[PDB]
């Protein structure tokens, strides 16, 4: 059971930074991944997190331009969001994924879910 | 003559299907079974199982299998055994098993002209044997083999001992050194599942633990630990270095005897037998050691008072560790 | 009578291609899994691993294997299995397993008229059990077995628990010294993969570790 | 050799409380077991319990309204029945299951059993 | 074990008024031959009977045991009788090699 | 190499005691056994007694009325026959069965044998 809530994302025209926090049952889930749902358009995977490591996956779009990283401390998983592009405007969903669940880039592996902010630049 | 039986078991062979037991679709067929132990290798307490080897013997009738021109008893060689239908038993408690194969696969098939099938297979198995070990080393354990059939349901199959209480043979011939054959039984049952009631023959053993590793390996060390920390007390008062050392090093030994007792044992979470006693000579070194620092605190204002401790010391306490193993050897033995 | 039964198990694997699913092509086939536990023998912690010994049924329809003069259900030699087709279902967490295989390998046939098929597995499983262990040894650890298809996606086989939450029976045989099962659960998902979805089957224990051997071993010392 | 008495159950309108005791090598016996019989059906099932642990198993028709639970140092196995009704009117009986027994439902597979007290609300 | 039992013999060549150099010259040969005992039966299976080198551990615990209850009865007497107490660590230097001389010969005829 | 050596059975009309001792490699000799001749007849088995142990085994004829045990210090097997009948007459050896030999009740595996006293009630 993963209480999963993000905040820190904004309405700016530059790099944002959004933070997503766990509570609960965090080491059954230790992977965390942030999905993103264009208005008309499938949910697509931006990137993924592991929480006892570090080890990180991006998408393509994404990638050298978005950097993941966490404290185990805080439980707090955070997107920063570095050289913002208007294909970047979407809800912004934060999950959690089991350990004997499959692949990072599907978000049907993915239990709880975030809020979802809508972020639009 | 070969020639006649090489027709004769070829014409037993021919349109047999191994798929059906005998009698398929009627009465069950009884499979009556002996075993003649060879060994018990190992009885282990961490892992809770013990490893046996034995002759399995299984004893059906197949009609399909019934000749006539030949009056004696065909022993075949064991890869006819594939060509046959054999009863699915396994045993239900057995953690590992395995039939052994050098030269061949150690199994028997001898055949009998009313269709009687012997079936034999030399196995070793590890089978699991849950024990209760509150008294621990002086414990008796009940130690089990469960004989089942896996898929035939009592509707087709039924299992007896062949012979009776006689139908196993070879217990005589168990050596373990730490244990001794007490009794061994023999019990058919009918066991219901959800897939049905299945036939259930049981092998017990009662094991009774031989304690004279034990008083060497661990009793006798912890008896003269605690003799050797009432030397303390024939020791002069002033002798603070060597009678503090004396208190510190009977108790420290005492806590690397338990913790290496821990080790030969699975993590229970009751006490044993033996637990029981280490516990309690702890007690006794370690009041040997409180009895000095109760001397040393006294003995510079009242120096006949703490003379008269350590005189009332050195009977007490050989007399209350007595009384001790008294209660403790009449209470388990 | 044999040989009329004998002709009708001919007839139902003449022509049978053990390379093809039922209903292949068309609506996958459901299996239904029951588990009965037989002992749960160690659980480490250096290796992070439990070994679970298990009685694995598999329920099926194959429609190529009904069979009509008969009013029984035909309990067949374990041999036969060689000869059908099997769902491909493994354990995905998994370390180390195998079949029994004495006296004879310990599986069970058994036929249903309308071509139900039982298929019954003893098994011992080493699965692996990542752990918390921070609160060590006064922990509680959920330990899974994690029930997978390797190669049929969820458009050829669909699981499911046969019997809902009684699909997993002798959780109270289990008998472990420094465990206690405190609660088990049963989840039917689907997991998406490169290669597609596929049907997933878990078993979950919730263990609490007994605190009284360490009492003795450390804490009192 | 499991010895069986239980008693506890007297003539109600409520909670009722049914009490088995166990005496001998109730270590080759880890579970005991309740069961019912109503006059001229088949003996029901009621529950199960563990010695060591306690992990316990129960009927449909008395889920959620019957605990059973109990105490390894009187070595006694008590049955709680909650919410009663008229449906429960049977001899409970008591009995005791050896280790390589298979199926708590299954009255078959226990070996000692209890007198049986007529209890009828 | 042979040297284990030499080194409690340095304890009757020092002087008794060192107390906790004696003692603890018998508290640490006693103790070495309980490790050697216990790592002895690691090596061997669970027998009930007694071996032979189990019967020279058990000849070697008791001189090292003695020396140190030497020490306990000259500790004890020490202060009243220093004639008799001096003479029994003259004694003791003499007859302890003697008898664990013997029964290195009692052992070594009858087992080789 | 088992010498054997029986004495301890006289002519009565009762329970009676004999006494079989060994010298020699008794260790790779670990079963003794008891064994009857009468005149005219075959070889008959009466029981077997482990040294290491004291497992012991009976025919049928003389089941709940012979008792066999032993002493490993003297080692020394006895045969204590009580309830004494006429069929008791025989010639009863001693014998001692190796570890590697197989069935109690065939006195061919069994190597060294013992004088035989004349027994007869
Ligand atoms: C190790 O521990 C196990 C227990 O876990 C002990 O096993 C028990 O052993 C006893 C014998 O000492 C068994 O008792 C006998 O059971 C037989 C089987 O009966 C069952 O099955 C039939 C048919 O399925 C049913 O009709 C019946 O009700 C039972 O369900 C009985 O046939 C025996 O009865 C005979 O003896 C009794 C007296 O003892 C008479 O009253 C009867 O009339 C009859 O003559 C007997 O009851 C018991 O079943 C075993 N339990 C299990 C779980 O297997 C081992 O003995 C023990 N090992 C050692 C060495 O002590
Ligand atoms: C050990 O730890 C694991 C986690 O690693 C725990 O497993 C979780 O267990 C819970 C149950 O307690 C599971 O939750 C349930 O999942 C079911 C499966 O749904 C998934 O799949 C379907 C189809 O693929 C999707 O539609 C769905 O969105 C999920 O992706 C659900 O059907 C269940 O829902 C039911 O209950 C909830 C309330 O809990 C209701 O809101 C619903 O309407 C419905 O009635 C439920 O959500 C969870 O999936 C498990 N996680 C994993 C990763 O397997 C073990 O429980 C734990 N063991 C112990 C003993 O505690
Ligand atoms: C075949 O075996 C049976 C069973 O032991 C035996 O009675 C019979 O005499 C044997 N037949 C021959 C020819 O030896
Ligand atoms: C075959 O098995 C099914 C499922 O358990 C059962 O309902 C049916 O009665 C069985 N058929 C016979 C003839 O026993
Ligand atoms: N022979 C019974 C096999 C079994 C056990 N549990 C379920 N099936
Ligand atoms: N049954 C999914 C097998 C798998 C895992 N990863 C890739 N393929």
């Amino acid at each position: 059971q993963v209480q999963l809530v993000e905040s820190g994302g904004g309405l700016v025209q530059g790099s944002l930074r959004l933070s997503c926090a766990a509570s609960g049952h965090t080491f059954n889930y230790p992977i965390m991944g942030w999905f993103r749902q264009a208005p008309g358009k499938e949910r697509e995977f931006v990137g993924a997190i592991s929480w006892s490591g570090g080890s990180t996956s991006y998408a393509d779009s994404v990638k050298d331009r978005f950097t993941i990283s966490r404290d185990n401390a805080k439980n707090t998983v955070y997107l920063e969001m570095n050289n913002l592009k208007p294909e970047d405007t979407a809800v912004y969903y934060c999950a959690a994924k089991g350990r004997y669940s499959g692949g990072l880039y599907y978000p049907t592996n993915y239990d709880y879910w975030g809020q979802g902010t809508q972020v639009t630049v | 003559n070969m020639s006649f039986v090489k027709e004769t078991v070829d014409k037993l062979l021919k349109g047999y299907d191994i798929r059906l037991r005998p009698d398929f679709g009627g009465p069950p067929v009884c499979v009556g079974m002996n075993i003649d132990i060879a060994s018990i290798d190992m009885v282990s307490e961490v892992n809770m199982d013990y490893t046996l080897t034995m002759y399995f013997q299984q004893y059906w009738r197949d009609k399909r299998l019934a000749y006539s021109g030949i009056p004696l008893n065909l022993t075949l060689d064991n890869r006819v055994a594939d060509q046959l239908w054999v009863p699915d038993t396994y045993f239900l408690n057995d953690k590992k098993s395995f039939v052994h194969g050098v030269t061949v696969k150690n199994r028997m098939i001898r055949l009998h002209p009313d269709g009687t099938v012997l079936y034999g297979l030399r196995i070793t198995t590890t089978a699991a044997c849950m024990m209760d070990l509150r008294r621990y080393p002086l414990d008796e354990q009940n130690c089990t083999l469960e004989i089942e059939s896996y898929g035939y349901t009592t509707d087709d199959i039924e299992f007896y001992w062949r012979g009776g209480d006689k139908a196993v043979t070879g217990v005589e011939r168990i050596e373990l050194p730490q244990f001794s054959i007490v009794e061994h039984r023999l019990v058919s049952r009918n066991v219901v599942f959800a897939t049905g009631a299945y036939p259930r023959l049981s092998l017990s053993f009662r094991l009774k633990r031989n304690i004279g590793y034990f008083i060497l390996q661990t009793y006798m060390p912890s008896i003269l630990i605690t003799i050797l920390s009432w030397v303390s007390f024939w020791i002069n008062y002033d002798a603070s270095a060597a009678r503090v050392a004396l208190g510190i090093t009977t108790v420290l030994t005492m806590t690397t005897i338990n913790t290496h007792l821990r080790e030969t044992l699975p993590k229970i979470p009751y006490v044993t037998a033996i637990d029981m006693y280490l516990m309690g000579c702890f007690v006794f070194v370690f009041l040997a050691l409180l009895e000095y620092a109760f001397v040393n605190y006294i003995f510079f204002s009242q120096p006949a008072r703490a003379a008269a401790i350590d005189r009332w010391s050195r009977i007490v306490f050989p007399f209350t560790f007595s009384l001790f193993n008294l209660v403790y050897w009449l209470y388990y033995v």
